[PDB]
């Protein structure tokens, strides 16, 4: 994942 | 005739604003219509379907904001996360497009005022499961859930500790706990009468989980059909 | 004598004994084992199917005549009876077949004893939805649920309101609500140390759903793999 | 066609 995981650790 | 809650009502009202502020309520939109492909239904309709794809990549955005909502989400380990989002996503795709049911007008509202007819629904990408979908919209109405009662049902369905692959299950159980109590107990209050509506409600989950099931072969079948690729976080949320 | 008690107690009393009357107990079973393809994981043991299909199809007759003995169910239509069988047939077969898991040797045993292994039950015809179909019974051991509960459960899945193409809905539904009453009260008339256990249980059914609507898929998958037709009865709950 | 289950339910 490259997305959830920009927007989870925000 | 009810008791005091506190720290129950509190974690309540932030479920309420965690879901209104991340999910518009149906009578406070600019509803449009289109005149694409409304009048029969077909294979799959590349124009309502690029509209679509996109809708779904943001509310799926707005998902994700929700879950950060959730008092102790973020807690849990990144992977956990990820975990518990991938496993509920359709569930709650599937809830949200559902609550916005015109039961008039047979259709659906998204969160840009865009309101297709079921026909259209079908051609922006539900074929086989519109009438299944179109069926739970209907089966919503007469319990007449709020903001409230949504926005915990979609939290006891995210922060589910049976999930697989999950690193610290029982911190999702304990988060998920409340959850439950709160639901049960704002539903008395909500409702002085009919008593058996926590059951019936909690168990519309239950009706979700089929409808995410044959959701996910759909989404395959999609891609066998569509122009180019899946939006990468429709496939990252999949998978 | 309070009125919705006595007819409760009733009601559980009925479901429970319907439940063992149709379904023995792991405890009160002969087993026995088999040889046939036990070691390594093929596509397909025409051998292991034929006695699974014949097990499963004898489980179905078993489960329909649990259904006549639910109160109230042959007094629905029966275009609805035959429906409601129909849809949650698989939905028990699952639920029957983990409460008859043994944990130790990885087994589940059917009716007539035959004890088969996690491979043989893969090569029985289970295929890619095994290890979900076992991970489902390792959590199900922990609630050890009993006749009851396992009975009243099964009522539940059997008598939906939410179910497509019943003629009569709302009388189905209705008819679901005593159950859920009842399963609310012996579960915590069981264990009243563990409170948040009803909806820990009721909620087993959201796994059932996800399974059954996988097992239908997977149904279809044999159906074009095995050189013959299935059962005739299997046939016609799986359309 | 399946007469089957009909003849189940009818006992
Ligand atoms: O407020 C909005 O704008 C909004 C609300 C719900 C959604 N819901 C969905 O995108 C959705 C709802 C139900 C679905 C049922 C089966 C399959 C999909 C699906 C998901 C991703 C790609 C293709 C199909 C489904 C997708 C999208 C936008
Ligand atoms: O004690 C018995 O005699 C007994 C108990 C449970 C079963 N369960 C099933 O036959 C069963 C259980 C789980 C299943 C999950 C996915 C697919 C099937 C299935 C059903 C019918 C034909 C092929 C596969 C499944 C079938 C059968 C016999």
């Amino acid at each position: 994942h490259k997305i959830l995981h920009r927007l989870l650790q925000e | 005739s009810y008791e005091m809650t506190a720290e129950l009502d509190d974690l309540t009202e932030k479920i309420r604003k965690a879901h209104q502020e991340t999910f518009p309520s149906l009578c406070q939109l600019g509803k449009y219509t289109t005149n694409s492909s409304a009048d029969h239904r077909v294979r799959l309709d590349l124009g309502l379907w690029d509209k679509f794809s996109e809708l779904a990549t943001k509310c799926i955005i707005k998902i994700v904001e929700f879950a950060k909502r959730l008092p102790g989400f973020t807690g849990l380990t990144i992977a956990d996360q990820i975990t518990l989002l991938k496993a509920a996503c359709l569930d709650i795709l599937i809830l949200r497009i559902c609550t916005r049911y015109t039961p008039e007008q047979d259709t659906m509202t998204f969160s840009d005022g865009l309101t297709l007819n079921r026909t259209q629904m079908h051609n922006a990408g539900f074929g086989p499961l519109t009438d299944l979908v179109f069926t739970f919209a209907n089966q919503l109405l007469p319990l007449e859930m709020d903001d409230t009662e949504t926005g915990l049902l979609s939290a006891i369905c995210l922060i589910c500790g049976d999930r697989q692959d999950l690193e610290e299950p029982t911190k999702v159980d304990k988060l998920q706990e409340p959850l439950l109590e709160a639901l049960k107990i704002y539903i008395r209050k909500r409702r002085p009468s009919k008593p058996h509506m926590f059951p019936k409600i909690l168990m519309k989950i239950t009706d979700l989980r089929s409808i995410s099931a044959k959701g996910a072969e759909r989404v395959i079948t999609l891609k066998m059909e569509i122009p180019g690729s899946m939006p990468p976080l429709i496939q990252e949320m999949m998978e």
